[PDB]
Formats: structure tokens, sequence, C-alpha cells
């Protein structure tokens, strides 16, 4: 994300011309295979740190350090700024080798993992109603 | 030249050193051919050093064999790093052999 | 010898008799070692050593096998033990002066750096006797040679002679200086000598020449050995530091702050229970507000001060031998910028360095020298009947004094690693039992030591022989905060191993694994409870009925279910309202005593009046938290009559 | 009033009058273990730019 | 004097000389306080220094006679 | 018993007396004169008590027979000697060992 954090388009006409030249599809499947499951806050892990706590460091649960999830979405972000109009389509059909990683579907797919994971989090609390610290820091 | 083709298809894979059990001493005895030794010794040279596996398998029959060749044949530095291949493998070394 | 420089067949088939001395002693085959000196009598490598009409092939050879007769066993042992850095707490170690107003030679060096024990290379009846260590050779007439062989190549070979020993210069310099660098390890080249080898080198040229390539990668070997003494007298640097800080702030806090507390009347407001904590937090407490008392000008004075000369040459030496000379040899440029990084990072050295270090006392360093030595003979026997020295090892760290006091050094040893890699390494076996007793004996002699033993079970549970699961059942057998740190993909390997028992008797292991893992403190828990038995569903395994079957007809089938329903006894969701006044938990009574129609009265009676405490007592546990006085009457002398009438039976 | 007053003292008396008190081993030990989320976190850190721009000193640049 | 053996006896009901958790926690919640068993076991371990575990009668006289 | 021929005489009637420690240096070679050991090589004195039985007991025979100052060649019998197996990794099985045994001192 440092090369491209000014939105940069050198470096993006680069990373294009080597995915074509030298076509890698093992790059794509390691896309997808890190973007597989990567990050999942499972409430499950929630409530047993809450009894733990409350009958006994910590803060590994959030997801499973979904801190490099947010790094990982801003170079998928940080590669398609300016509008790579070739680029922004080659993320979705990859015509360069003989198989393909549509990682747009997966991104889809990614979220909506997110979603089921945030949207039932809500629904285990909506009835406590008053926060703590590791409801908001977890939020 | 048929031991020079053989010899290639051991240094690329460890799968294929380690599908060489019981070829080994099948190779040792071939060994006492003592015409086409050399075709042999690179064979059993390059099996030796991308298994370790395989440094268990080959016993004192087949190393007295071995120094036998030193006999037969006098000075070859190519049976003299074979030794030194049978003592370490790709990082440890066996204390009995 | 001298002959040999055109004898090229004789040269070479010599060359590699000389590699192959050099292979069979390797890694310590001292045995073969005080055998191989028969043929080599170090004193004509004296004569190797000096001829300068040796051939390069003959030289590298020669000074290579200088070396791993007589050094390496030693120059890996104290390689190994580079990464620890602990010391005692004795007068001179609090008394050394810390600091220059720079030296890498520094004089004390009081760690621990264990023993030099060699063995002459005799030829009596002392065979199994000597037969340790090493052979020996006056190694300070040896040093002479090599201060007398460098500062005269040195100054020969800076004129860039067409002559040196091996034809080429790398002949010339490499097998020196490999020598000197193993010789610097051995706690050689006291500083009277150091600050002679530093003339030759630093002055502050022979690094300022122009040089080869593998002769800086020599080189820069060397150059990580002086800051690693660097390092090792900060670490020395720091401790008596610590010292008297301690001796201040063990005085001036705890006592003052029990001031306040007997003139205060005994309540416990606020101000006792602030610093009246854990250990550990407590000390976090007492030094975590120094960098926002009367003491904490000692603290901002010494950071300063250890701050931190070598470091600008240093960083500057590796921007030259990248620029002139665009270098091959990935091994070497890889070996470069680590020390160039670790220059302009030396705090994230030390970082890595606190973690792993210690203070004793002068009455346990007897315990310890033993217990580093076996530490090292585990680390040395790692490459390779072979245990035999292993398990005597084993049983040597066993019984040690020192062991107990403190089980936060085998955590910062990471000796258990060590350990678990021989598992790994022997299952790809009676070492096997010997080595898991050791384990058992490890997690439970404290609690954070059982904490870094829980980070392996993913692993520890495949290998399942018959031992290695007692090792995992003893690693939560009762920290609730490990027994909730568990999660489920791995009981299903667990159940998957039950299945297998549908043929048994080696199941009775598994349930008492799991007998750790549902109860773990005298009251159960109930997420690792629900889990299981929702796939003892899926999975089925008349009971009672065959239960007195077992009582005629090889003793392993009554005790087989009879922690089939401790498991289940154990996993009730509990006796309260807990139980009672829930939602859901009252759901798995009804699908554990399904399956279970009562038929007790074999448990309880057919046993009890004659094998009989284990499977009945376990069957008490059954009834008496899944499942109205008539039944407080109705089982009524069925235990307690042969308990009565037998009880002087002795 | 009497009984329960002196029993909140022999409440405490665990956790406050035990405060690092014997053992001189734990408490350098622990000082050190302090010492290292403590102090050790600095900022000296901005060498990498210094670092970095003194690589690109021209062949094959060192930092190449 | 004596009445530093009741406080004693107070805790102790099975009658072998150590003070387990348990005790401790059944006389902590007949007061009113609510620990964590980290809590419990720093403070019935906060009397351990020789690592039997529990706590023993004489360390427990040298407390009361350190607090006070 | 075990062959002796004496190299130069000392004293001659200051044998190694029983219940002495002799500070000794000698050297060893095979039948063929194939040299394998020197006490003079790592400039080291040997030393050893007699009935000790920690030198072998072909070289303590040889030893009780020599006298203070005499250095003499020990011709051992290789039976006598490590034997069959002789050292297993430096003596032969069963080769006559040459020893030149110089005595200095005793205990
Ligand atoms: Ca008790
Ligand atoms: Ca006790």
């Amino acid at each position: 994300i440092a090369i491209l954090n000014g939105g940069n388009s050198t470096v993006q006409q680069k990373m294009l011309e080597y995915l074509k030249e030298k076509k890698d599809v093992g790059f794509f499947q390691s896309l997808a295979g890190l973007m597989q499951s990567c990050s999942v806050l499972d409430l499950n892990a929630f409530e047993r740190q809450n009894k733990a706590e409350g009958l006994g460091g910590s803060g590994e649960k959030v997801l499973q350090d979904d801190e490099f999830t947010c790094d990982l979405f801003r170079f998928l972000q940080l590669l398609c700024e300016g509008h790579n109009s070739d680029f922004q389509n080659y993320l979705r059909t990859q015509t360069g080798n003989n198989t393909t990683v549509n990682i747009i579907i997966s991104t889809v797919d990614y979220l909506l993992r997110v979603q089921e994971s945030i949207s039932d989090f809500y629904w285990y609390y909506s009835g406590k109603d008053v926060i703590d610290e590791q409801g908001q820091r977890n939020f | 030249s048929l031991y020079e083709l053989l010899a290639a298809l051991i240094r690329g894979n460890r799968k294929n050193c380690a599908q060489f059990s019981g070829s080994l001493d099948w190779l040792i005895s071939r060994l006492e051919r003592l015409e086409a030794s050399s075709g042999i010794l690179e064979v059993l040279h390059c099996v030796l050093v991308e298994s370790p596996e395989a440094l268990n398998i080959i016993k004192e029959g087949h190393i007295k064999s071995i120094i036998s060749l030193l006999d037969k044949h006098g000075r070859n530095h190519k049976v003299l790093d074979v030794l030194c291949s049978l003592c370490v493998c790709h990082g440890v070394a066996v204390r009995s052999n | 010898i001298l002959e040999l420089t055109e004898q090229e067949e004789l040269l070479k088939f010599h060359y590699h008799t000389l590699r192959l001395y050099s292979a069979v002693c390797a890694l310590g085959n001292h045995r073969v070692a005080h055998a191989l000196c028969s043929h080599v009598d170090e004193p004509q490598l004296l004569y190797a050593i000096e001829n300068k009409y040796m051939p390069g092939l003959l030289r590298a050879g020669y000074y290579d096998l200088l070396i791993d007769i007589h050094l390496s066993s030693y120059a890996t042992a104290r390689l190994m033990m580079n990464n620890e850095f602990i010391v005692p707490m004795t007068e001179e170690t609090k008394s050394i002066t810390l600091f220059p107003d720079g030296l890498p030679g520094i004089g004390l060096s009081t760690s621990l750096r264990p023993r030099m024990q060699f063995s002459s290379p005799s030829f009596v009846s002392i065979n199994n006797e000597c037969y340790q260590y090493s052979p020996e050779f006056p190694l300070d007439i040896l040093k002479a040679k090599t201060i007398q062989m460098l500062t005269e190549a040195v100054q020969e070979g800076s004129l860039h002679a067409r002559d040196p020993v091996g034809g080429t210069t790398e002949f010339l310099f490499v097998p020196l200086i490999k020598l000197f660098y193993t010789l610097l390890i051995m706690g050689i080249f006291h500083n009277e000598d150091l600050k002679h080898i530093l003339q030759l080198i630093e002055p502050s040229g022979l690094l300022q020449m122009k040089l080869p390539e593998p002769v800086k990668l020599q080189m820069c070997l060397l150059l990580q050995y002086l800051c690693d003494c660097q390092v090792r007298h900060r670490i020395e640097a720091i401790v008596a530091f610590s010292d008297d800080f301690v001796a201040k702030l063990q005085d001036n806090q705890r006592f003052r702050y029990n001031e306040v507390m007997q003139a205060l009347n005994c309540p416990c407001p606020e101000e006792i229970r602030d610093q009246l904590l854990d250990f550990h937090e407590d000390l976090m407490t007492h030094c975590g507000i120094e960098l926002d008392l009367t003491i904490r000008g000692r603290l901002l004075s010494l950071v300063e001060k250890v701050t931190y000369t070598l470091q600008q040459l240093i960083s500057e030496t590796m921007v030259r031998w990248a620029q002139e000379s665009v270098i091959e040899d990935p091994e070497l440029v890889r070996a470069m910028f680590v020390l160039l990084h670790r220059q302009y990072d030396g705090i994230g050295g030390l970082v890595r360095a606190l973690p792993k270090t210690y203070t004793i006392n002068g009455v346990s360093v007897e315990d310890t020298i033993n217990l580093l030595a076996s530490l090292g003979q585990i680390r040395s026997l790692l490459s390779v009947e072979e245990e035999k020295l292993m398990i005597r090892g084993l049983g040597d760290i066993m019984n040690n004094k020192v062991f107990y006091q403190h089980p936060n050094l085998m955590r910062a040893l990471g000796m258990h690693e060590t350990v678990m890699e021989v598992m790994v390494n022997v299952l790809g076996p009676k070492m096997v039992a010997n080595c898991c007793r050791f384990l058992c004996y490890f997690c439970r002699i404290s609690r954070q030591n059982q904490k870094a033993m829980f980070d392996h079970l993913s692993y520890l549970l495949e290998n399942s022989s018959v031992t290695p699961l007692d090792v995992a059942a003893a690693s939560v057998m009762d920290n609730n905060e490990l027994a909730l740190a568990l999660r489920e993909p791995d009981l299903e390997k667990v159940v998957r191993y039950l299945a297998g028992c549908g043929l048994p008797v080696e199941g009775e292991r598994y349930l008492d694994f799991l007998r750790f893992a549902v109860f773990c403190n005298g009251e159960s828990v109930e997420e690792n409870a629900n889990v299981v038995v929702r796939l003892l569903i899926r999975r089925p395994e008349g009971l009672l009925a065959a239960m007195e079957e077992a009582i005629k007809i090889g003793n392993a089938i009554m005790t087989f279910y009879a922690a089939l329903i401790d498991l289940l006894g154990r996993c009730a969701p509990e006796m309260h309202l807990i139980h009672a006044a829930k939602g859901e938990a009252i759901r798995i009574r009804s699908i554990l005593r399904s399956l279970i129609p009562l038929g007790d009265l074999v448990g309880v009676i057919s046993i009890a009046f004659q094998f009989c405490p284990d499977h009945k007592a376990a069957m008490v546990l059954f009834l008496d938290r899944v499942y109205v006085q008539d039944f407080l009457l109705h089982l009524l002398e069925v235990g307690f009559l042969p308990d009565l009438r037998a009880a002087a039976s002795l | 009033l009497l009984s329960k007053q002196r029993k909140r003292a022999v409440v405490a008396c665990f956790r406050m009058a035990p405060l690092y008190n014997l053992p001189r081993h734990r408490a350098v030990n622990l000082f050190l273990q302090g010492y290292e989320k403590s102090w050790i976190e600095t900022e000296e850190h901005y060498f990498e730019d210094k670092l970095i721009e003194d690589l690109a000193k021209p062949r094959v640049d060192p930092l190449h | 004097i004596a009445e530093f053996k009741e406080a004693f006896s107070l805790f102790d009901k099975d009658g072998d000389g150590t003070i387990t958790t348990k005790e401790l926690g059944t006389v902590m919640r007949s007061l009113g306080q609510n620990p964590t068993e980290a809590e419990l076991q720093d403070m019935i371990n906060e009397v351990d220094a020789d690592g039997n575990g529990t706590i023993d009668f004489p360390e427990f006289l040298t407390m009361m006679a350190r607090k006070m | 018993g075990v062959e002796i021929e004496t190299i130069s005489p000392g004293d001659g009637r200051t044998f190694p007396k029983k219940g002495q420690t002799c500070v000794v240096h000698y050297t060893g070679m095979l039948q063929n004169g194939k040299k394998f050991d020197s006490s003079r090589d790592r400039n080291k004195p040997f030393k050893f008590r007699i009935g000790k039985q920690e030198v072998i007991k072909g070289f303590e025979e040889g030893a009780a027979q020599m006298s203070l100052g005499q250095r003499a060649k020990l011709t051992c019998t290789p039976d006598v000697a490590y034997g069959a197996t002789g050292h297993p990794g430096v003596i032969p099985p069963n080769a006559t060992l040459i020893f030149d045994v110089e005595l200095l001192n005793l205990e």
C-alpha cells in the first residue's frame, strides 16, 4: 500500500504488464486463497472470553487479527485507483492465463460473510442494551 | 549411457530417491560388475544427497562392499565423497555409520 | 607433501580423504575424534599451518580439520547458548563499571558460558572412561601462531602478492579468518590480544583493503560476534543497575506504601487496591507511570546512557562493498544487510534478548551448569540406541534442584519446543514414554507454563498410539481459562478416534481426556459440554444388559463404559437454577437420559457386595447430576451393607 | 460492625502485605519484564528515510 | 491471639491445616465480594511462597502480624 | 615374561615400585613401524599408578621391569595387548606394538 498510497498510476501500469508477460495465474489464486476466510467476527468466541474475564493479556478475538484484512482491501482499492478501466476489467475476467479467478465475485462473498457476522452480533446484543468497551471495541 | 539417463531422473524429485528403497542393495549387488561402476556410482551418489530416508536403509554389508570397491579400483575420489555424503544428510549425521 | 603441487591426482585424492576425516568427525563424535588424532597428530597440523608452500586445497582442508577435531564440539556448544544471556547476581556482576565515558573488548563478561572440558587422547584402558568431550592440544601456543600468522599475512598481503600460500588470496585469508573466527568464540583472546587484533583490523587497514568474495563473508560473521559481545555487555550493564534500583524500590515504595496503611485505620477504599494487586501487574503499575517519584531521575539518565565507535564504520563498510563491487552469492548479501539493519536498529536486537534472560543467586549457579550442559546435550543430540544419552539427560533435568524454582526459565530457554521437536523427529520407540513423562511433569509445575504447552494440541492429538495423549489432557487439567480457550474442531478428531473403536479397549484414554476437557475445576463448563454430546447423537457409541455380561466373562469393557457414563456425568448442565431456571440446558437433560432408561442396579448392587470402586462410583455422579424421596430410600443398604460388614476385613 | 470491619483487613492482607517482599530474584526479573513493555518502545526511528537515501548512492545500486 | 485462631477456623472446615480456594470463596461470597478465579487464585496464593498451593497457618499468623 | 630390549640403562636398581605413579614419556608404532602415538608429540608426560590397571597389562608388565632413567623398547605381544578386536578404530586385529618407553619420576 505504501507504493500506491497516492493512488499512483505508473506503478499501476507496471503491475499489469508484469502480469501480462509473465502471466501468473497463481497470484490471483493466492489472492482468493488469502481472501478465503481471512476474518470473521464470530460471536461464539466473543461469549467465552466475557465468561472467562467474568470469572478469571487478551483482545485476540476480533475476527482473528482483522488488521491484516484492512490492509488487504486497502491494497485492492489502491490497485484500482484512478479508474484503470483495463485493470478494473482485468481483476474481473483475467484473460491472460488459461484459467481465471474472478476476485470481484469473491469480494462480494467477503462482506456477505461479514454482514452475517455483524448482524447476529447485534441479534445477540439486542436485549442487553448497555454498552461496555468489549462491545464497543469489537464493534 | 543407460546409467547416465537414470542418474538424471533422481536429481530432481525428493520422491524418486524416496522411491528407491529396494533398488539400493540391488544396485550395490550390480556394483560388483566392476566394468561400468562409475555410471552406477553417480547414480548412488545422487540418491544419497536427496533422501535422508535412504540413508537409514543402507547397512554394513553394503558398506564393506563399497570399501572393497576402493580396493578393486584403487584411488577414485568419486568413491570418496560418497562416504562423505554417507556421513551427513541434508542437515544431520548418523552416529552409527 | 610439498611435492604434491603438481601430482594433481594424488593431490585431489588426498584432498578428498581430508574431506572424509573432516566428514566423519562432525557434530561431536568424541570417541571418533579420539580415534582420528592417531592418524593426524595435531603437531603435524601445526607444521601444516606454517608451511607457506602447501597447496590451497590442502590448506583449506587442514585448517578445517583442526577445527572439527578439537574446536567445533565446543564451538557449536557456545553457539547454541548465544541467545540466553543469563547471569548471577553476585557482587562482581553487581560492580561492573557498565559503561565508557567504547570498547567491544569487554574485560569482565560475567555471563554463564558453559565449561571447557577436554580429555587426553591416550591409548590406555580408560576406553569408556575419558570418552566424552574432546581431544586437546596446547591451544595457547596456537593463539600465538595465529597472531603471528595474521599480522604477517596482513602486512605481506597488503602489497597484493602474486604468491600467497594457496596461490589465490582466497586460500590465503579464508582458512585463517575462519580459524580465528572459531577461536574467538571459545573464550580465548583476552583483551590484550583483542586490542592487538583490532589494531590489525580497525585501527580506531585490513577491512579497508580490496577483498575477494567469500573472505568478507567470513569477516561478516566476524563482525557479528563483536556486535554480539556488544549486546551481552549491555545486558550485563543493565543487570547491575537493576540491583540497587530494586534495592531502592523495594524499600522505598512497599514500606512507605504500607506506612499509609498503618496510619489509615485497614479499609481498602482506593489507595490500597491500586498497588496491592497481581505481582507482575504491581510492577507494571509501579514502572508504568515513570514515562509520563524521587527515583525516576535514575531511569531517564540511564535510557540516555543505554542509548549506546564501531557503529560508524560497520554502517559504512556494507555501503562500500555493495557499491563498487556488485555481488553474486545470495548467502553474502543476506548476511550483509542483517548487520546493517542491526546497526541502525540496535534496540531491536535488545528487544529480542530481554524475554530470554534471567538473574539468579550464587547458590543456584551449581545446579544450572549441568542443567545447561544437559540442555546443551539435547541440542547437540538433536542431529541424528542413539537416545541412551537423552533419557539420562532428561532424568537429570527432572532431578534438578533449581528447576522447580524458576519454571519461567525452561519457558525462557524454549526447551519444551526442543523436546517436542524430538517427538516430531521420532514419530514419522521406548524413548517416547521417557519424553512425555517429562512433559506431563513439565506442564504441572506452574500456570503460564501450562499456557505455553497449550499451543500445540492441534498437532499433539494426531499421534495417539496407546503417552502423547497424556500430555494434551495434562495441559488442560485445572486452568479454566485454558479450558475455555480450547475450541471445537480438534474434538472432531477426538471422537473420530472413538468411532474407530467399533471393532474395543483403547477408547479408555480419549474419554479421560474429554473428562479433563469439560469439568476442569470442580464444576463443569457447558460450552464444551453441548458440542460433544451433539456429536454423540450423530454416532451411537443392551448397555446395562451387557454390563452384567462383563461381570462373568480382559477386564476392560466394564472399565470402558465406566468412563462413558463419567463423561456424561461431568457434562450435566448444572445442579442449580443454572440448570433449572434456564433455556435449552434442560433440553440436554432429556436427550441424555433418553438414551439411558435407568436399569442401573446392575451398577449399583451387583458389584458392590464382593473392580468395585471404579464403575459404580462413576455411576454415582450420573444419577446425582442428571437425576422423589422414595428413591432416597429405595437404593439404600445396596453398597452400605458390605461397607458395614467388610469394614474390618483387612 | 466490629467483627466484619477487622475481616475486611484480613480480606486484603493477602494482596497487600506480600508485595514483592521476599524474592530479590523475581523482583529484579519482573523489573526487566516490566522494563520491556515500558521503556523499550521508543522513537529513534526516523533513520529509515535517511537509510534508504543512504542506499541510492551509486552499475547496480545497493538498494537495487 | 486466639481470635486469630478463630479467624483461621472461620475458613477451615475440613480440618487439615490448609485453606483451599473453596473456603475463601465461600466466606467471600458470604461477605459480599464477587472475586474472579484470577483474583481468588491470587489471594489464595498471595500467601504461597513455598509452592504448596494453599494457605498454611504460620504464614497466615505472620501475615496478620505484618498487616496490623 | 613380555619381551623387552633395553635401549639405554638408567640406574638399574630403582625399578618402578608398586604404589607409585610413573611419570613417563613414550611413543608408539606398529609392527611395520607405522607411527600412531607419541606422548612427546603432545608435549605431555603420561602418568599411571602400578596396580591401578588403567594402562594395558602388557605395558604395565613391561614398565615394572625397567628402572629410573632407563629408556627401553617395548615389543609387546598383541594378545597381551588390545587383541583380536584391537583398538576399534586405531589398532588393527592382533598386531605387535613397538613402544619406546622412558621413565622420569615416581610417586
Ligand atoms: Ca482447605
Ligand atoms: Ca500447607
